[PDB]
DNA sequence: TTTGAAAAGCAAGCATAAAAGATCTAAACATAAAATCTGTA
DNA sequence: TACAGATTTTATGTTTAGATCTTTTATGCTTGCTTTTCAAA
């Protein structure tokens, strides 16, 4: 496959994209943040 | 006040210098006041009412040139109307009640896209992509997008090389009201429905009321339009074309 | 509300011919069918003949190109006349790849994007038949160490009288620095639609120098000896000979439009005659009767409509000054051998006197006027062959229901229209568009468009708009218009306005105002300001 | 008129190239050389209406003024009375 | 070619070699100036046709193969639509080139019923030359008028020209061979009226084009200067 | 045959539209590494 | 569970289409003055 341009210096940060409402079945199921 | 009226003789005799004492420096200062519901009530009364029925007699009598629109349109010409008055109605008319079914039963009903050139909200991009919701053409290949192309118009010139080898059936309906309106009058939006109109498969069926209107087609484009005017004056109110021009 | 939208698809409901019944309602269905069946087997057999011409003359193009083509400079080729459609294709070399890019003005802002797709197509049409490299002239000086064969380049560029002929000369003294590498061949294609004088005074002498060394001009279009042209025309009296005839009017209209188009003549002179048979075929019900077949049900509406002719007219009249349906039947047998003899015209013109710059529908059109003679008269090669090569036009009764004419301004009205002129008369005498049968308003109150279309005819360049409004103003009656007004008591706000004392100053007020910006809209108007709205000027002269 | 050849306007247009070629003539209110890539790729999308004329219409400016040609002159050139205005 | 002129008809050759090349010098440095490249040029181009003039008598003379072979030194010879459209292009130099007020007095040829005066044309001849400046702005129906005034010619014929859609199609053909510019280059409205039109072309295109319809379009411009 | 008189031409000056372009941005077009989603297994 | 592939997300670069503001130049209105043919005597 030939490009029509090269990008050779992509640095990208091993940062996840799933937020924090979606890790929990709900907001009663939330655990305690402090301990 | 002059002693030519029309011709060139006219023009060149209308344009004379008036002195500065015959200014007629009236303004509209100097008017009835009016505001948009009285001026919309009185307005709409006259439409509906001051000469209906001859402007219905008028109707019906072009009524009776739908058969020969339809027989241009199934030899590949496309239709463009014009004349005094609004065709919005018309086009309606006849696409929809008309054109459509009787296409669908002469083939064996047939999607109309109708497109609003008084609407300034008009883009040829978006229009495409209902145009490629419809007849869900074969996409775009990495060598034939080239670099940096306009995609839609590369589309298009591939479904024209397509399109020569089907069988010639009307699949698609399209109305252009007012082709001569201020967003899509442009010259890409033109030259996407001149390509448009090379393929057999698509009825153009559009309207004018530009009087220069001819001025935005150059021997190409003509070419590819392929059309057949026709006259149709009736006076009509153009009600919905003048909503984005307000006229306070 | 879709109608407040851009772009709506509608699926209509459902619950087969355009063809109509003539004769008044009398024409049965089966001649309809029979004339629909009649029309598309002429009109197949006439477009696939134009469908074998077009392929011919792109055939022909080609290889000429071609020829061209193959036969530390630039070879240049100039297509004169090109309206940048062709495809090239090029032959496959033996180890070296030839490679075709084409450039139009919108590819071309400046050099450098140019370069850019130039390169990008060279690598992938390379990369297609044969790691990245960068999209730039370097490419050319490495192209051997990357693809072991050496480069042949064609560039076409596309519509050259439009593109930036600065851009264009800096792109040609860049390709110009590839002559220095050993494996390198480059050819330029210039599609000029004008004339060679244009673009030799756009750019620099030295870039003419460079293309001085070697170039060929090769003027190729439609309008190039009439070959093409004459070949579609002979291929429509081919399909119409034996059944139809062509007047003399409609041939000159034919030659007069296609006058007035040069680059597009061809598919203008096909519509004309598409037009034209789709006309016969649509109004004249002895359509049916040009094969015999179809001669076993002349009724008596036939009878009665082909008594209203001149030609029988005048043979009637002789014979009574000498001395039905059968001696009609007797006038379907004969030739009307016009076309054959200018088929035979033209071949004797074509390879036995080596002409070939003919018009065949002018030839045509002197042939059937007469004026054969002064139309042979210009070559000064006929002088002792005029007589053997000129016939006499045969005069056949009822050949006029069998005639392709232009006398009603049909074919003038549909394809050619005077726009602007019939939007002016349109509006200026309104009493041929509207019906003269608000039973009382009708017959002294004018339209307001129409009305409004003669004051401003009667003024002056600049309008001022208040005293326009008053002349508007007096050209309505008062009192009927109060009248009308109060015919529909079931709207309240009407009555209640209607009785105060400047009602009239509001009614004709608002239809003025909608009046002007109806005008505006269709351009017939403009303001001489952006934020005052107090002087009008016009651009629109009737008979222009 | 009190001998030297008139050239026509085809072989002085190469002469009026290597003119503008050698910094005599500017095209007028040009900018010139951008001081920055941003300005320059800017001006490089843009046609400008001096590249779209014909050659004989465009408006050039003089980088040596008729005075500072009658200084470094010679005398004894043929055409010096004409460096007087 | 040097060495096929003289068998089919060394210090000696580059005798004519050189002799060339000075009288090419000579003719062409003040064409030139100082370019090596433009003087290598004509070099090429003037060689081939030197070569075919030189004979058993002009090669061991130089004045009489100079003389043989002046045409080369004389001259430099480095170079390589409808009658609708005609008219246009001609009406256009015309919108472009005249003044509006004078437009009444050259093209006006009509009868009076209802009285009045002609415009008497410009008062004093000036002296600007106006084909020598940049091409002044006109509008669609300036251009009209004044193409239904100089277009070529009982009671239903219409003598005078119409502005039908074939007139327009040419105009927007004349645009798109860029003969005809506008004040936009892109994104243009053709049917705005602040949008105004100029002729593209130089005289000398137009003297061609004005002689192949026979037009004496010097005429309109002997008033002046 | 004149004759005065209104239509038309020229010029200076000032307010103002408009062209030309400098500067900038949104959107179409394009690539690309990490995370995330299917999809069997 | 579990890993390989496909798709999405996020991030950045490339090119085109178009808007907005600024500056210099063309143009049109105003007033005064002078030329020049035109309906009437």
């Amino acid at each position: 496959v030939i490009r029509k341009f090269t990008k050779k210096n992509v640095a990208r940060a091993k940062k996840k994209y799933t937020p924090f409402s979606k890790r929990f079945k709900s907001i009663a199921a939330i655990p305690d943040l402090t301990s | 006040a002059s002693s030519f009226l029309d011709t060139f003789e006219g023009y060149f005799d209308q344009r004379k210098i008036v002195r500065t004492n015959a200014k007629s420096r009236h303004t509209m200062s100097m008017a009835p006041d009016v505001t948009r519901e009285e001026f919309s009530l009185v307005s709409n009364f006259f439409n509906e009412n001051f000469q209906k029925r001859p402007r219905q007699k008028l109707f019906e009598i072009q009524k009776k040139m739908f058969p020969q629109y339809w027989f241009e349109l199934t030899q590949g010409f496309s239709l463009l109307f014009y004349g005094v008055g609004s065709k919005r109605n018309f086009l309606e008319e006849f696409a929809i009640d008309y054109l459509s079914p009787k296409i669908a039963y002469s083939q064996l009903s047939i999607p109309c896209l109708i497109l609003n050139g008084y609407n300034p909200s008009c883009n040829y991009r978006d229009v495409f992509k209902e145009i490629t919701d419809l007849l869900v053409p074969a996409e775009l290949t990495r060598s034939e997008t080239k670099y940096w192309g306009n995609h839609v118009i590369l589309q298009i010139q591939k479904m024209i090389d397509f399109y020569k080898n089907q069988p010639l059936d009307i699949k698609l309906i399209l109305v252009v009201h007012n082709l001569d309106g201020p967003s899509i009058r442009k010259n890409t939006f033109q030259t996407m429905l001149s390509f448009l109109s090379v393929i057999r498969q698509i009825a153009i069926v559009a309207s004018t009321d530009h009087i220069y209107a001819p001025l935005l087609w150059d021997n190409m484009k003509a070419q590819n339009y392929n059309f057949v005017f026709h006259d149709i004056s009736n006076f009509e109110p153009s009600t919905v074309e003048s909503t984005f021009q307000d006229v306070m | 509300a879709d109608a407040q939208r851009s772009h709506y698809t509608v699926y209509p409901s459902l619950p087969h011919i355009p063809f109509v019944k003539l004769l008044s309602g009398k024409e049965s269905e089966v001649n309809v069918e029979k004339r629909w069946e009649l029309y598309h087997q002429l009109h197949s057999h006439f477009h696939d003949q134009v469908d074998h011409i077009i392929d011919n003359i792109e055939a022909d193009l080609k290889a000429e190109i071609s020829d061209l083509l193959y036969s530390r400079c630039f070879n240049t080729i100039f297509l004169l006349g090109s309206d940048s459609t062709t495809k090239i294709e090029l032959k496959d070399e033996s180890s070296r790849y030839n490679v075709l890019i084409e450039l139009t003005p919108k590819e071309s802002p400046n050099v450098r994007m140019m370069l850019r797709r130039s390169m990008y197509k060279l690598y992938s049409a390379a990369d297609a038949e044969e790691n990245d490299v960068s999209y730039d002239l370097s490419l050319v000086e490495n192209f051997k160490r990357l693809f072991g064969k050496d480069l042949a380049m064609v560039f076409n560029f596309k519509d050259v009288d439009s593109i930036n002929f600065n851009t264009l000369d800096n792109f040609i003294i860049l390709l110009k620095s590839a002559f220095k590498y050993d494996h390198v061949k480059i050819s330029l294609i210039f599609n000029i639609n004008t004339n060679l004088s244009n673009i030799e005074k756009n750019l620099r002498q030295s870039t003419i120098r460079l293309l001085k060394r070697n170039y060929h001009k090769l003027d190729v279009s439609s309008n190039k000896g009439f070959k093409y042209g004459n070949q579609i025309f002979q291929s429509f009296l081919d399909t119409v000979d034996g059944k139809l005839n062509l007047s003399d009017r409609f041939v000159e209209f034919i030659l007069s439009k296609m006058a007035n188009n040069t680059n597009h003549n061809l598919q203008l002179l096909t519509k004309m005659l598409d037009y034209s048979l789709m006309s016969y075929f649509f109004q004249n019900a002895f359509s049916v009767f040009i094969d015999p077949v179809n001669v076993d049900f002349l009724n008596d509406d036939y009878l009665k409509i082909l008594s209203r002719c001149p030609t029988f007219m005048f043979f009637v009249e002789g014979l009574i000054k000498q001395h039905l349906e059968e001696f009609f039947v007797e006038f379907l047998v004969r030739e009307n051998p016009i076309n054959g003899h200018a088929k035979f015209v033209a071949r004797f013109l074509e390879e036995e006197l080596n002409i070939t710059n003919f018009n065949l529908i002018e030839l045509y059109h002197n042939l059937l006027i007469g004026k054969l003679d002064s139309y042979l008269d210009r070559w000064s090669a006929c002088k002792e062959y005029k007589d053997r090569l000129h016939f006499e036009p045969i005069d056949t009764i009822f050949q006029e229901l069998f005639t392709l004419d232009n006398r009603s301004g049909l074919l003038t009205q549909s394809i050619f229209p005077s726009y602007k002129s019939n939007i002016e008369d349109n509006l200026l005498s309104w009493e041929q568009v509207l019906p003269s049968l608000s039973g009382d308003l009708d017959k002294i109150m004018a339209p307001v468009l129409g009305q409004l279309f003669k004051l401003y005819r009667e003024a002056n360049m600049t309008i001022n708009i208040y005293d326009f409004y008053i002349a508007f103003r007096e050209t309505l009656p008062k009192e009927e218009i109060l009248n009308f007004i109060r015919k529909d008591p079931s709207n309240t706000k009407l009555l209640e306005l209607a009785e105060t004392p400047d009602a009239f100053d509001k009614v004709a007020l608002i239809l003025f105002m909608q009046a002007i910006f109806a005008f505006e809209n269709m351009g017939l108007i403009k303001f001489q300001s952006t934020k005052s709205y107090d002087l009008v000027e016009k651009c629109v002269w009737r008979g222009i | 008129s009190r001998t030297i050849k008139l050239w026509l306007k085809k072989d002085v247009k190469n002469v009026w190239e290597n003119l503008v070629q050698l910094d005599f003539f500017t095209e007028k209110s040009a900018v010139g050389l951008r001081d920055n890539a941003t300005a320059a790729f800017y001006a490089s999308n843009y046609q400008f209406q001096g590249t779209m004329i014909p050659f004989d219409l465009r408006s050039y400016q003089m980088q040596i003024i008729l005075q500072e040609l009658r200084r470094i002159i010679p005398k004894s050139n043929m055409y010096y009375s004409w460096t007087q205005l | 070619c040097l060495r096929k002129r003289i068998i089919e008809e060394d210090d000696q050759f580059q005798n004519v070699a050189a002799n060339f090349i000075h009288l090419i010098v000579q003719a062409f440095h003040s064409y030139t100036g100082n370019d090596i490249f433009a003087l290598n040029d004509l070099i090429d181009f003037k060689w081939p046709k030197y070569v075919s003039r030189i004979t058993k008598e002009n090669i061991f003379e130089p004045l009489a193969l100079y003389k043989s072979a002046i045409k080369l030194f004389l001259s430099t010879d480095d170079n390589l639509l409808s009658i609708i459209s005609k008219y246009l292009l001609i009406a256009s130099y015309i919108c472009s080139y005249l003044e509006p007020r004078y437009d009444a007095s050259i093209f006006s040829r009509k009868t009076r019923i209802i009285q009045g005066r002609a415009a008497y044309g410009r008062r004093k001849k000036k002296e600007v030359n106006p084909r020598y400046l940049q091409p002044s702005l006109f509008a669609i129906e300036r251009l009209l008028a004044i193409f239904q005034a100089i277009f070529p010619i009982a009671l239903r014929e219409e003598s005078l020209m119409k502005a039908n859609i074939e007139v327009f199609q040419n105009l927007s053909e004349l645009h798109t061979l860029k003969l005809i510019a506008t004040t936009m280059n892109k994104n243009i409205d053709y049917l705005s009226p602040k949008v105004r039109w100029k002729v593209n072309v130089p005289w000398e295109i137009i003297k061609e084009i004005s002689e192949s319809v026979h037009f004496n379009i010097s005429d309109y411009f002997s008033d002046i200067h």
